């Protein structure tokens, strides 16, 4: 399985690379600023079923026949399902933040999903909008901008791994386009 | 591509008989119910679109993610192309009311539809909500009985409802 | 043409296996040698191309 | 991600990275009292790995909260427990009773055995059962062979196994498997092949018939071509696929055969233009140019240059290219 | 297989068209001779065994050599009387199959599509089944209209023999 | 296609070198025994319809249940593709006969022959058994002495056998 | 197939609201290299055979597999079959830098490319090095400003070299 | 699984005749000729481990190209694989032989193999390179002409037997093809 520490040694093995240290200075800017990382992923992992509370209360009061009948999200059978929907591609995001690859999300996750969601009729433009309202969610714990709430950080720019959740968030609605 | 009167044929072939008695008077019962047969096709076709505009305002009323902007039948180029497919079932339906049986129905229309389908990303549950939103129709103006003589059309209202309810089932 | 030896009974097999389309059919009989030896050798090839666009193409 | 060769793993990126991973064996001969994150993380691996990874609520766990308790102190793993769990409502919901009989059967080699049974001889011995001796030695039927007591040992779970040159099963078995197991994000009803509704290997399984295994989650691996066999003594119909021979005077005129698997095509992309022909947009007869997608064709070698165009810039996505 | 219905099916579906008073016509028209044409097929379904027999010795009697000449392809066994009576009772069981259809739908699939190849192969002779149809023509002893529905089916047989 | 000639070049374009010398003297040899190969596909195609006919005779007498009604050979649509399958074989075996080799008779005839008969239903075990009287209405045909002097050639006629059986095991 | 500017108006439609003023001054930097992005198609479309065979050149001397007797590229429309396989992936990469994204690569070359090598059994192993060889020929050749005036090309360097790449990862 | 003394069997079942003499000929001069089949396929099993060298690394030297960083036979679990992948192909045509019917085969390897291949990514052109390596590898032991190691058998002329291991390593190498 991938992270940025293997993403080279596959890399490299393509030219039997014995790596001296020009190109590990990369894995060296990866361990010089990882703390930044590290203090998003517990200002995610902490505020994680959160995320969720509004992603679908956020998606049905703009698609609102979804609890309709004929919906996806009728029942509470069909609700709670898509709640564990979107924290499960949630928790297989941040899997990835601190890999440094976007291993996890493709090799579990998008090795079939969108075989998945067409053979149960899942409306892929309400798994993206959600997950659209699920990308600016996710980015503002990193940014520290939100409105309701301030995580205990120290001040620099992350904006190189602000939109790098976004850079997971896009290839989520690769196959699910 | 059969027919009612050449399903009872090809079965006697791979038989190697003739028709015995009992199965020709069980056609010459199908054959003094066709002015019947012909009446019903008579009123599904004399309102071949006020049903279908009337039941895609039906559908489109009650499920309202159809029409939104990003839908999956939200543009024009995807809005004929959803009345496409409601009006050409209720074309071969239709044919298969005439014929008597529904090997035209599946094989022309039905045959992996729902394979397209998934292709598509097309939500297949709300079409077979639309073949039903048209099947009923279809019978309220069968059991009409307006400038036709009054009688007995049971059983063959019933047999235009399991024609939708065939093309309903495998689609979703 | 449709006559016993000019039918193609080994090409009409394959269309009904669904190994060839029609496009492969009609292309298994403009290379048939019955339609050499009655409708190619028999004009030049200017009038051979009046023939292949008039059936072929409509 | 796709890869064969990339870093010198096949398999890892055809879907079983975490069924290669894991092994999920216990460790002790009864369960220790006092600690419960430590067994409960036992039993929900297996109610995704028996069950096919389908969503078992709390709501219906507590619905079958005895049969875990039992295993704790009184039953085995996977010869007992698993066998409680395969006699439940939750697994009669899903895989006895939205469905047929041999469905039914080829449902339960990948929950139980972690296979697919090959031709109808496999087919033979476990519906020998059911209709002389009912369902519950028709579960038991499996849990008592040959084929249960010699791959797992008593004390671990049983995961899938139908890829291996060990498991002696077939070549075609294999083929089969890609079709059961779409990555780790399906189910048994999330499996467009089958819903619950369905079955899986009607045909295939039976005749031994191998398929094109298709890497998931691939560009077009959204395609299932349907079924209708030909010929005039049971009475079908020509045209929906594609033959699986190629035999003739076409086999050898343009090379070597092979069969490609197109996923779909629409309305805007057949002209050359990035466009639609803006008027009627049909024909007089209101059926599309392909009027079903996800079709397939046979064609030799020296015309698999123009094919290729003619599907590519048509919107026609491939599945996959076997030769015959 | 070709009936009245399923021919203006297939008209309907050349021109995407819903079934109009064009083709209510044609399968009315359809329905004003069932009745005559299935009293037809049910006189010569109860009169199989004189007329199969009975048009088989009429071949002989026109055809004496059939009966006198040695090998297989000829009536001059009892295995050879028998393939003969089996063949003329296939050729009268498809007529009575187009007056169930109305049409010429199970004759053109099940007997006519492939039959020169066998009567090549087999060294059978057309003209023996002629004399035998000759004979079902005008001995089954019908009258009217229901003998105007038997007498087109039977000489759409007698066309493709010759 | 390949023949004989055809084999030992793709045998060494592959290995890279020329054609060695102790090869070509047994393919010298091949050519003493050209003129006794030509006698013998004609010896085939000149009964090519006596041999197709007096072998599906003898098929149907022994087995019944195939020109029985609702078998598999039963009507005259499938009475002409039961003849016609019969003498393709006997094409692309005489085929085989004078090139020297196997692959044009398994390449364009025999891969996926049996395949083809499960997905109609015919039964693959019955065509071994009608070519089995076609490999013995040949190899007795091509033992006579009329036509040709008389000569040794038995060498040549187990390479006859040897692809009439090899229709036989291709099919079951 | 959508280019640069479709995408931000395919996330204007499937959102489903009128333009951002946000949406409309990013496209800003999109003509902030829209001249630069014109001499580079000129550093690549001039040089076209310049390319596919300094590359090939090179790729046969440290692999001299595929010029054994019994290598891969063989015969000599295999060889041309290198030739028109080489430049594709370069050609569509042009056409894909003059897009801006990478959609019509994927519609017209890319999808159906690890399974056709795999087929036909040339090796997606040296396939990626036909990638390689004319991946460091490209950062060379497009690099210099010999005609247009100095400044800042430090994007554009990586983004036709962030399209080799892309068809690197989809061949292996 | 089919045997030919069961081959005659279902010869003369749908036939729905008896056994006859005239069948019986074959079977009774395939007894006595048993004893040189059994005198053939001792040696092929013995000398195994020699014709799994030389089916790999007789196919490697003229094909490096899976020893190379990025190969198919590259890492050493290919390495081990391609070992043991030609060692169960010449398991069943031991097993092929005894029974004479080429249907064991089919049925168990023969029948799918192929379509893994392609998603498994080996090339064939390189598989039946290495099949046909141990064709003419089989066909020296079975008639004593082998260079390096002579063993003991009899004294006659086993050519029909011969062709027959050369009938089976063809359709072999066709069911890659
Ligand atoms: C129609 C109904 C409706 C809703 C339900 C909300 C749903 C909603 N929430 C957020 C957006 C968000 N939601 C959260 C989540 C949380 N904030 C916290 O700090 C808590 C820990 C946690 C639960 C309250 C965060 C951090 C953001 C981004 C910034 C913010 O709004 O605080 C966004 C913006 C995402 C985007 O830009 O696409 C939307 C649409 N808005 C609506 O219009
Ligand atoms: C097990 C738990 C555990 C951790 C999570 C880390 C905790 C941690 N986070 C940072 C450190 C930091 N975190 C931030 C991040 C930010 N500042 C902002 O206001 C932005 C909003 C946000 C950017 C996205 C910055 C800028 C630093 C200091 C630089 C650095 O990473 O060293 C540091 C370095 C500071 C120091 O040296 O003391 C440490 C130790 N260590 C642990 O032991
Ligand atoms: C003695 C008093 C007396 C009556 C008035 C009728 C009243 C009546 N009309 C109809 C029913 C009908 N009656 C007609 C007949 C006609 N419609 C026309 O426009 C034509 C002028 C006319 C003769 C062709 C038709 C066409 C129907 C069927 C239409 C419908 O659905 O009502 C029926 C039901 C079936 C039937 O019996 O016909 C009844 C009870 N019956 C009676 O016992
Ligand atoms: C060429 C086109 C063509 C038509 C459009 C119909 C029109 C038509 N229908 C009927 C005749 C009839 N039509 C019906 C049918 C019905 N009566 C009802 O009240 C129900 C609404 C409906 C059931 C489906 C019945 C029941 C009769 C017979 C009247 C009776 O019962 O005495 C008749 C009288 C003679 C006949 O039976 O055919 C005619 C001409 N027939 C045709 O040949
Ligand atoms: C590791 C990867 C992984 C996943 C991604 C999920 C994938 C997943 N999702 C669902 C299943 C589903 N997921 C949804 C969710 C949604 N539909 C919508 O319209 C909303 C927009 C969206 C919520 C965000 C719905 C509605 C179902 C169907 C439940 C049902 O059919 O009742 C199922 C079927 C389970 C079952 O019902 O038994 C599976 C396996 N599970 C995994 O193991
Ligand atoms: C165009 C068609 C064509 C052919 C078929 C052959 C036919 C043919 N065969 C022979 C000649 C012969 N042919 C045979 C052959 C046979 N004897 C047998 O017992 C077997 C039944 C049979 C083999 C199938 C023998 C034994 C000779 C004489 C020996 C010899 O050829 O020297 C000759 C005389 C010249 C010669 O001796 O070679 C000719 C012309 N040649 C042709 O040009
Ligand atoms: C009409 C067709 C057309 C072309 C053929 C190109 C050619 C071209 N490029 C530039 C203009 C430019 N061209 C470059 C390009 C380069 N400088 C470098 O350092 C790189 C090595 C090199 C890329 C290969 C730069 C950087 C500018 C802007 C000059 C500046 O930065 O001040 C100009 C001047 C007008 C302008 O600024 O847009 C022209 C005509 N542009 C076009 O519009
Ligand atoms: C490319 C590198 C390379 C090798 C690895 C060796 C391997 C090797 N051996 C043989 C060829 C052979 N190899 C054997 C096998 C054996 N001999 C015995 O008697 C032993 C019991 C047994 C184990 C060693 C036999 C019997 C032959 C045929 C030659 C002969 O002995 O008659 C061939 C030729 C087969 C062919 O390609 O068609 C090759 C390539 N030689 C090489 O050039
Ligand atoms: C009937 C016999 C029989 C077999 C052959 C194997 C079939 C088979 N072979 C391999 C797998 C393989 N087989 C080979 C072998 C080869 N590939 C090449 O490039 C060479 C042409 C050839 C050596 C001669 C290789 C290199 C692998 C790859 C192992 C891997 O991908 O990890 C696998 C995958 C194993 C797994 O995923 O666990 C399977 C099922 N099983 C059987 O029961
Ligand atoms: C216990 C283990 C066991 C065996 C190993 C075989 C042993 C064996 N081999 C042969 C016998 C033989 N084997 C061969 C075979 C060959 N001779 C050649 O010249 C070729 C190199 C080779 C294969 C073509 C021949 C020609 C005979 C003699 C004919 C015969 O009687 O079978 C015989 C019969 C005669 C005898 O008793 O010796 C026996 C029993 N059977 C067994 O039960
Ligand atoms: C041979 C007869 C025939 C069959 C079997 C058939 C299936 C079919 N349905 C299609 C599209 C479609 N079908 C629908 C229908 C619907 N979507 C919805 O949301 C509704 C629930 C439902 C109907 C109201 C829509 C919207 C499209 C266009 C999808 C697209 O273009 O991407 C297409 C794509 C081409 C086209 O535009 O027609 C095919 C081939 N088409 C045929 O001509
Ligand atoms: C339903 C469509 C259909 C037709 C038409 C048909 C004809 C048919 N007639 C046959 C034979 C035959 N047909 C005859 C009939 C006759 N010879 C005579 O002398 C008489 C004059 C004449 C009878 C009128 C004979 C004797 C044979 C046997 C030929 C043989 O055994 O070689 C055979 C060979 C197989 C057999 O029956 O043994 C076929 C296939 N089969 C069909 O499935
Ligand atoms: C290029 C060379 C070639 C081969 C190898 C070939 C095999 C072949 N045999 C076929 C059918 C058939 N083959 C048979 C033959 C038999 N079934 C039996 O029960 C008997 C044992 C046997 C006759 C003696 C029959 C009855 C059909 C079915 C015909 C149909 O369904 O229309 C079909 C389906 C198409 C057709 O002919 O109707 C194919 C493709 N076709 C070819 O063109
Ligand atoms: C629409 C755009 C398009 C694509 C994407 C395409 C791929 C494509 N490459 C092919 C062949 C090929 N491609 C190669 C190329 C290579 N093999 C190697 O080992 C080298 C590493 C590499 C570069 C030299 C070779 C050798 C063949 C022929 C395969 C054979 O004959 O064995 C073929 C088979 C037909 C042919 O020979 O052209 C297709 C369809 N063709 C197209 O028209």
């Amino acid at each position: 399985m991938l992270d940025a520490f293997s993403r080279v040694v596959v890399n490299s093995d393509a030219k039997a690379a014995y790596v001296g240290g020009s190109d590990l200075q990369a894995l060296k800017s990866f361990i010089a600023d990882g703390n930044k990382r590290l203090d998003a992923v517990n200002s995610i992992v902490s505020n994680a079923s959160c995320m969720v509370s509004d992603a679908v209360s956020g998606m049905i009061c703009e698609n609102p026949g979804l609890i309709s009948p004929g919906g996806n999200c009728y029942t509470n059978r069909r609700m709670a399902a898509c709640l564990r929907d979107g924290e499960i591609i949630l928790r297989y995001v941040s899997y990835a933040l601190l890999a440094g690859d976007a291993s996890v999300l493709e090799d579990r996750c998008l090795n079939g999903l969108k075989e998945t969601y067409i053979a149960l009729g899942v409306p892929t433009n309400s798994s993206i909008r959600a997950v659209s309202i699920m990308k600016a969610q996710a980015v503002a714990f990193i940014t520290n901008t939100a409105t309701e709430r301030k995580m205990s950080f120290a001040a620099g720019d992350c904006t190189s791994l602000a939109s790098e959740v976004a850079s997971y968030f896009d290839r989520v609605g690769a196959a699910i386009s | 591509m059969l027919d009612a009167f050449a399903k009872v044929v090809a079965q006697a072939d791979a038989r190697g008989e003739f028709l015995s008695n009992t199965q020709i008077d069980a056609l010459s019962k199908m054959v003094k119910e066709g002015n019947q047969r012909l009446d019903i096709v008579n009123k599904v076709t004399s309102n071949a679109s006020a049903i279908v505009t009337n039941s895609a305002r039906a559908l489109f009323a009650e499920q309202p993610q159809l029409i939104q902007p990003g839908g999956n039948a939200y543009t024009s180029r995807r809005m004929a192309a959803c009345l496409r497919d409601m009006e050409i079932v209720l074309r071969y339906v239709s044919y298969a009311m005439i014929a008597g049986d529904s090997s035209v129905l599946d094989d022309r229309c039905l045959n992996g539809l729902r394979e397209t389908y998934q292709a598509l990303g097309t939500p297949g549950s709300s079409v077979a909500v639309a073949i039903q939103k048209m099947k009923d129709a279809s019978v309220a103006l069968a059991n009409d009985t307006t400038g036709t003589p009054i009688g007995d059309c049971s059983s063959l209202v019933a047999e235009l409802a399991g024609y939708f309810d065939r093309a309903a089932v495998s689609v979703v | 043409q449709i006559l016993k030896s000019t039918k193609q009974p080994f090409l009409e097999s394959q269309l009904r296996f669904n190994q060839i389309s029609i496009k492969d059919f009609i292309k298994g009989l403009v290379l048939s040698a019955p339609f050499r030896d009655l409708n190619y050798n028999v004009n030049n090839n200017y009038r051979f191309v009046e023939i292949c666009v008039q059936r072929v193409l409509g | 991600r796709l890869g064969t060769v990339s870093g010198n793993s096949s398999l890892d990126k055809l879907g079983l990275d975490k069924f290669l991973s894991e092994s999920n064996r216990a460790y002790t001969p009864r369960a220790q009292p006092g600690f419960s994150s430590e067994y409960e993380q036992i039993i929900s691996a297996t109610y995704k790995q028996l069950f096919g990874n389908a969503y078992i609520m709390d709501s219906e766990r507590a619905e079958m909260a005895k049969q875990e308790s039992m295993f704790r102190d009184g039953q085995l793993t996977l010869k007992d427990f698993c066998r409680a769990l395969a006699k439940t409502e939750q697994y009669k919901k899903r895989f006895f009773d939205s469905r047929p009989l041999y469905g039914a059967i080829e449902l339960n080699f990948k929950n139980i055995l972690g296979r697919t049974p090959d031709g109808l001889e496999h087919y033979r011995a476990k519906s020998a059962v059911y209709d002389t001796k009912g369902y519950e030695a028709f579960v038991d039927a499996f849990f008592d062979d040959g084929e249960y007591d010699e791959v797992y040992d008593d004390y671990t779970v049983p995961f899938y196994r139908g890829y291996k040159t060990e498991a002696n099963l077939s070549m075609a078995a294999f083929t089969h498997f890609f079709r059961m197991v779409r990555g780790s994000s399906t189910s048994d009803k999330a499996n467009p092949n089958s819903m619950q509704k369905d079955i899986p290997l009607n045909y295939y399984g039976i005749t031994k018939t191998p398929l094109a295994v298709i890497a998931p989650g691939a560009a077009g691996t959204a395609y299932t071509e349907s079924f209708a066999g030909t010929g005039s003594w049971q009475s079908g119909r020509a045209g929906l696929n594609a033959a699986r021979v190629a035999l003739g005077v076409p086999a050898t005129a343009n090379g070597k055969s092979f069969r490609v698997e197109v996923t779909g095509y629409t309305q805007p992309g057949f002209g050359i233009t990035a466009g639609t022909a803006v008027g009627k947009l049909y024909k007089a007869n209101k059926l599309s140019r392909y009027p079903r997608s996800n079709k397939s064709y046979v064609v030799g070698f020296d015309e698999l240059t123009p094919l290729y165009q003619r599907i590519t810039k048509n919107g026609g996505t491939i599945a996959s290219i076997t030769p015959l | 297989m070709k009936t009245p219905i399923t021919e203006a099916i297939a008209t309907a579906d050349n021109q995407g068209r819903f079934l109009s008073n064009t083709e209510l016509q044609a399968v009315n028209g359809r329905y004003q001779r069932a009745t005559a044409s299935l009293t037809a097929a049910k006189a010569l379904t109860g009169s199989a065994q004189r007329l199969i027999t009975g048009a088989a010795q009429a071949v002989y009697n026109k055809f004496p050599y059939t009966t006198q000449m040695p090998g297989p392809a000829y009536a001059s066994s009892a295995i050879g009387k028998a393939k003969c009576a089996r063949d003329i009772g296939y050729y009268l069981r498809m007529v009575t199959y187009c007056l169930v259809v109305g049409g010429t739908g199970p004759m053109d699939e099940y007997l006519v599509a492939g039959l020169e190849e066998i009567n090549r192969s087999f060294d059978l002779s057309p003209s023996w089944y002629i004399e035998a149809l000759q004979y079902i023509k005008n001995s089954h002893g019908l009258s009217g209209q229901v003998a105007n529905e038997a007498n087109a089916y039977i000489d759409y047989a007698i066309n493709t023999l010759s």
